[PDB]
């Protein structure tokens, strides 16, 4: 009935049926090694490994199983590390970006299960391979971004294309600068992710609020992020919805001490978890170029 | 809103625990208080949280849209009779900046609706006082087409009828999402092309859901037409409660343009500050 | 009926008001929710994450990545700073964009200690001792080492560990400090300098860079909710 | 408002219980789930049917008239000083709809009565605020003649004296039919003809039962006439409560065409679809 | 009197609202209820009664009985679809119409598994296999058997038993469906093929007609009240 | 008096004597033998039987008795097994219908009651017989349709003549497209039932919400519905009202291995039960022709 | 003072409502009753007394 | 009922389990290799339907190989040629 | 005090000091010698 509450008290009663009505209520860690299916990774240089949100990968719960059909869990045949194509690290490098799951739709069996099926989820390990020597400098910012939305490159809103938006295991890059797509007869219709806005109008120095390690040259030489899956629901669809994006930024340059310019590789080597079908059907196959 | 934790005294400190070194490559926040680097007397502390709450965050009635309906002949095309807004929280920046802080959200909503009317012109006579509908219009509900069709009956819709003059009216709303939170940020297409399908099928808004996620308000001025035109502007007012937010965002820095995260303009948000001046 | 008098106030509409309203969709059957990860229920939450220090916000490097970088050199001992702010964490343009600083601009009063962290990133072959000063106000603000020295202040070694933290402790003599530039509630001036210097060996950059991070200790809090100035529209 | 059952788990089959062949001969509804025709996990569900009550169906108000009334000179012989409207739900359709889901009924009934008014000219000086008279006249009763008869006394009738700018009037009443049910469809006639009696005797309109069976409502404005006319509608919003109903129907497919169950118009209602199309 | 204070809300007309007001007749003898066979408690008790589908909107058959029949006949083996539909049971023309479909379109969300049920027409003397398959969307629509068996599916055998019903399981990734054709809350696929082929004797129908009815499982659920769009009125 | 609810509690008080001012308050099968009477129906092609809405014919209970006049019951007299002139299914036809008890209402003592009570309660058992050879196919719905209220024929409302809307035993046929009569010196007054919109305006593939059956000549050759009284009174008016209407739509299209066209018969058969009168005077001749 | 918030209704008056009003006359001494005879209770009372009926209502 | 696929028959002749023994997964006392296998239960485990082929007079008869036949049907396909085992 | 009353109760409280402000509450034969 009455609720008596403390502020000396104040008497607090509902007159509606519905809690809509209700007025508000004011009341070492550097040597590791991981194994997944039948892959392993080695590192000696690690700087621990962050599971986002802290938070591990699990399957759903039969508390919240939205569909009803039997899922399909393969298991190691698809939770294991892939190594995506490697990218260089150059002095001028802006950062790169990857969308999950679409980094590795074409990775094997995670790839083959991820098109037959209607609904798909799956955490993630992610392995960022950055090594240099004692006598270079650098340091990367490794953020996992959940919903990871990019801006375009047009005046229209909202308009970067779906093959633009799912690069695949190639990923993108972010620019150092906006430039405004003009072509109105062919519109890229592509990105314009601006590195220092994180791509997506927000400062990057506030990007750590995201789930995150920093690969600096002199301390370590690889990152890990142990993402649950994360979404507004139990399971969605994995070729309409990327759930997480990686973003690698340039924290401070390369260096080393050369009038040349240095290059080094950064690997990034991704295993899906507790990956999780639904909605068997015919093979999708989305449209490309 | 929890109370604070009392600052203990703190002497000398020669030893090897280095709480003042760490490395920021974990990814972890150093949770050092100044009883770690400095020496430090015992405060009983008595500030707390309490208006930093998710809930005292979001405490507020903000207004979202400026909903503008005449009063006046309808032979006059220039007047509209009636206006449908769709609902949204980005046609204003402050709330969707507030929310956007986060990249999920439950809450339920409480829309409040003031309501203002003006004459336009002073030698048509007067008006008697006004009386407003706002039907709500789910999507897939058939939208008003004239300011005085069948659909006003709004037998299933729930509608508000407001007097002129009488405090603004409010109502309230649960959590209606279909998923299990608000996204507040989307990162994928309601549809997925497929090879093959000609360059008009398979295209998407990028970011988008629904065309239609949450319906539309109808609003219109019950009265029949008086001799001179009236118009009135209804300030919609949203407040979430019972908030609930996951997966903290970097707030927005440059200004919003569109219902996307596309920038345009007013990309210095930054001023000039020397390295070396305080 | 019962006899009943209105008071004032009566058919005012308060924006902050708690009240209840009838329910516009009686019996919806809502979504329940699901153990979503990264729940937050503080605005404080989030100002305790590190976030990095437009710290160089100089002509050619405001709006650029490069504001986030300090540039550190090896060359002989000096005491003149490396660099220079106001804790002013709502106002000072070198703060205010933080997240920290973000969520202060929602607010119109602040108190507590903050906690600054320092990240060297030059090669591993790079050593040096740096110094970190806090200086409460009231004085004139540090412009050598002599003078920040006399403040709170840490000496950072740089080696195996890259980062080192200076706690900014909780100085006022209010018991709340104000979220605008105000000479009342000034907070004092934080300064870094070189404690002996940089020092590489040959075939090593011999300029590298620093990155500042700020965050709310645990004894922060916040009240006044209010507007912040970080975002217009136009109509 | 019940829960829903939950999904259990269920593996492959193989076995002579066949589930999904049937006889829809026998008049029964195959009651198949799906682990009846594959494999399906655990799922612990949550959904209820609170929303698709039959109270929660009806639990809205719905226009069913729109009463024209003036306040003018009485010598001014175009104006409607009153005005009498025979109580039905057949006068509007979305409601209408509603209840013809079934064939009877039974609910108390909660009107509204949303009063606006307005000026139709400006050269006649204005008007002080006018209360409007809403007089149930049951069967039988006298029907008002003019606007200012003997019946307005309502010594007897229920009359609802309404104040312009005050929230809509409001009243309720019980289930009142003389039958244990409201009747939505009478596969009958009030009479029955005789043999012998003249082609004007014993006829009588297919389905009707009382040529008055729930009264009228006669409304008026109280206010002696300004000297520029007034026009008001009364728009009247019923609301079933306490909703009971038998024998559902297939819901009206094509345009109402008077009170009964006739159709003239609109017997096209499926558009053209391929057969192997999507 | 008691000091009170209105509101906001205060004097408006919620069409939804739910509140007491003063009885008109007072002291009224209510007839109280007889038992009526066939009470009905929820509108999904109606979604729930098998109720012929207009499988067949083509141009010559659409508003005529001929719309509820699909024509099969014995011809030879063919992967080619017999019928096709889209699980939009409430926007979907071949769907809408039904008693599921007009029920649904008094609300905005629908969620559960659908049951269609196939009645074959024929003689006694006719014989066959037929295959009705449900796949999940996001891929491209079955366009013969080959494609259409991966998915959901039911193998039909035409016997003493002349009806088959296929449970459509509830896939979807929110936990509702909106009843407008929207590709976010697309509901999938539902064809027919024939299996083996049908083949009659002489001196029988070599071509006869299949019936389909459409109706909601047990843990179908609708939510969000609306007006439809099947009803509407003119001045 | 105050009634708490859970919603976390909401206070409701009713503050009216009245509870209309109250607010809304949201909380083998095949072979059957049938015995009425001196009548028998034997079959071995059945479907079963449906009793609609489950509920069986039942007398008047003294907690429901309007009347207080001593009933009629004349049982084995009346509740017995009628049959109705046999109508010939063709490939053309478009349906038929009848209504109860009007479509009895020369049958024997049934009928006498009937005319001479003022007030008349029956259920019914109704029997569609319709037989051919395992060569023939097609499909009857047999719908009992409560309050079987069906569309005219003019643009005058509600104005079909009582002699049409009673046409006895015979019945009426649903048409294939709607008529509109034009004649205004002397319309007809009639029916103009089509058989899509089940002659009143509604989808007749929603038919299946009234109780059903299908005659599946592959299958079976009848079809029974038990139907009880339905009505919004306990006793009503035999003359003036007919509680249940038949309708029978061939719902898929006769057809035989002919040239010629083939026509096999449809015969109902429809027995009273629980047949209760009231209200004895002279007897009622209703107007005809 | 007390939140309240004004329904439908309000301000209306229903001739056959049934709420308290002020007294104007308060503390009146009334006049106490007399068992007079022949009190009704139900206007049914009335119409169950048997009462002459106009059986004959030609013109003259 | 297997996986997502359903087959009904009314006019079958029982069925016959070859040499009476049930399929079986691998039991661990007889099990070669030593990697983790992969089992994906539904997404291979379902009737996949084969090209008809059509009966006449002078039909001599048809054959398939088993797994040969299915190496082209979805998941079990993509499975089967994705693994050595 | 507070009068609670079949119809499902309702609640009837009299706010003044006079009942008149009370609402209307709804609860051989043929030989003779004298
Ligand atoms: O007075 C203030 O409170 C108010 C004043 C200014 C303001 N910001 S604005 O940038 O001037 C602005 C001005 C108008 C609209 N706006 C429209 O023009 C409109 C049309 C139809 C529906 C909704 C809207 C809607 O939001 C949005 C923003 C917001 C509110
Ligand atoms: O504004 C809307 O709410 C409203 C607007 C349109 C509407 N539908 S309508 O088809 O335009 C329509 C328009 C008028 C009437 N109508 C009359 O003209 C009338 C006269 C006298 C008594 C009753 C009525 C009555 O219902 C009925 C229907 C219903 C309500
Ligand atoms: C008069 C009654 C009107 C009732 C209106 C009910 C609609 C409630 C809308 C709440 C708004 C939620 C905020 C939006 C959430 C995200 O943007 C969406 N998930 C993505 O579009
Ligand atoms: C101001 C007081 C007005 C009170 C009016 C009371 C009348 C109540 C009417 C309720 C309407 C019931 C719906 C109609 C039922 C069916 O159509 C009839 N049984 C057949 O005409």
């Amino acid at each position: 009935g009455a609720q008596v509450s403390s502020q000396i008290n104040y008497t607090t009663i509902n007159y509606y049926r519905d809690s809509a009505s209700n007025a508000a209520s004011k009341q070492s860690d550097r040597v590791m090694q991981l194994t997944l299916g039948n892959s392993t990774i080695t590192t000696q240089e690690a700087a621990n490994s962050v599971v986002a949100y802290g938070r591990w990968p699990e399957y759903i719960k039969d508390s919240e199983a939205n569909p009803v059909d039997q899922p399909t869990e393969p298991d190691v045949a698809a939770c294991r590390f892939y190594t995506l194509d490697t990218v260089t690290w150059r002095k001028e490098s802006r950062g790169w970006w990857w969308k999950l799951p679409d980094a590795l739709k074409d990775m094997g069996l995670f790839g083959q299960n991820m098109f037959y099926h209607y609904l798909g989820r799956a955490g993630y390990t992610v392995h960022v391979q950055c090594n240099a020597s004692k006598f270079h400098q650098g340091a990367l910012g490794v953020f996992a971004v959940p919903e990871m939305c990019l801006a375009g490159d047009s005046t229209t809103h909202m308009f970067t294309k779906y093959e633009n938006a799912n690069p695949g295991e190639k990923g993108g890059e972010f620019k150092g600068s906006f430039t405004l797509d003009t072509n109105a007869t062919n519109p890229a219709r592509n990105f314009c992710p601006v590195d220092y806005l994180f791509g997506s109008g927000v400062l990057a120095g506030n990007a750590f609020v995201y789930p995150h390690q920093i690969i600096n040259l002199r301390t370590n030489n690889c990152a890990t992020l142990v993402l649950p899956y994360v979404n507004s629901l139990s399971i969605d669809s994995m070729t309409k919805h990327n759930n997480w994006g990686i973003a690698i930024l340039p924290l401070a340059p390369l260096d080393f001490a050369t009038e040349s310019s240095t290059e080094i590789p950064i690997t990034l080597t991704i295993a899906p978890m507790c990956c999780e079908f639904n909605g068997l059907r015919n093979i999708t196959v989305p449209r490309t170029q | 809103a929890n109370n604070l934790p009392d600052t203990q005294s703190s002497g000398p400190a020669h030893s090897k625990e280095t709480p003042a070194l760490t490395a920021v490559e974990t990814g972890a926040t150093n949770p050092l208080v100044p009883s770690d680097t400095v020496q430090t007397r015992h405060v009983i502390q008595k500030r707390t949280r309490s208006e930093s709450t998710v809930e005292s965050f979001f405490a507020r009635g903000a207004c979202v849209a400026i909903i503008e309906v005449d009063n006046d002949a309808p032979t006059k095309r220039a007047s509209k009779l009636f206006s449908v807004w769709k609902i949204t929280y980005k046609d204003t920046v402050q709330l969707r900046r507030k929310l956007e802080f986060f990249t999920y959200s439950r809450f339920d909503m409480e829309f409040t609706f003031v309501v203002t009317s003006n004459y336009t012109d002073a030698n048509n006579g007067h008006a008697l006082n006004q009386v407003y509908q706002i039907m709500y219009i789910p999507p897939g509900a058939p939208i008003p087409g004239k300011w005085n069709d069948y659909t006003w009956q709004t037998s299933s819709n729930p509608s508000v009828f407001y007097t002129y003059g009488a405090p603004p009216a409010r109502i309230s709303v649960p959590y209606v999402g279909i998923a299990n939170a608000y996204s507040h940020f989307y990162d994928g297409f309601a549809k997925v092309p497929l090879a093959g399908q000609a360059s008009t099928e398979g295209d998407s808004l990028y970011g988008a859901a629904s065309l239609n996620d949450f319906g539309s308000l109808a609003v219109r001025v019950v009265n029949d037409h008086n001799p001179t035109k009236l118009t009135s502007k209804i300030r919609v007012y949203m407040k979430p409660k019972h908030v609930r937010v996951w997966c903290p965002r970097p707030p927005r820095a440059v200004p919003y343009y569109g219902p996307g995260v596309d920038y345009k303009d007013g990309l210095a948000p930054l001023p000039e500050k020397g390295l070396t001046t305080y | 009926g019962l006899p009943v008098l209105n008071t004032p106030g009566s058919n005012q509409y308060l924006t902050a008001d708690n009240y209840q309203s009838p329910c516009a969709i009686p019996e919806f059957d809502v979504t329940p929710p699901i153990d979503i990860p990264g729940e937050v229920r503080n605005m404080m939450e989030l100002a305790e994450i590190d976030t990095m220090i437009p710290l160089n916000l100089t002509n050619q490097r405001k709006n650029t990545m490069d504001m986030y970088r300090v540039e550190l050199n090896d060359a002989a001992h000096s005491d003149t700073p490396i660099l220079c702010l106001s804790l002013s964490p709502a106002s000072d343009p070198r703060l205010a964009h933080t997240m920290l600083g973000e969520i202060l601009n929602y607010y119109t009063h602040w108190a507590g200690s903050l906690k600054f962290t320092f990240l060297f990133c030059g090669s591993m072959m790079a050593t040096g001792k740096l110094l970190v000063s806090y200086a409460p106000p009231g004085a004139e603000a540090p412009k050598s080492r002599k003078e920040a020295m006399l403040g709170t202040h840490v000496i950072w070694d740089i080696g195996l560990q890259s980062s080192c933290t200076m706690v900014v402790p909780w100085i006022s003599n209010t018991t709340y400090r104000q979220t605008i530039n105000d000479s009342f509630t000034e907070g004092g001036y934080i300064s870094m300098f070189y404690q002996t210097r940089v020092v590489v060996p040959l075939s090593t950059p011999r300029k590298m860079d620093i990155l500042g991070f700020v965050s709310a200790c645990n004894d922060f809090s916040v009240r006044l909710l209010r507007d912040t100035t970080h975002i217009s529209q136009e109509a």
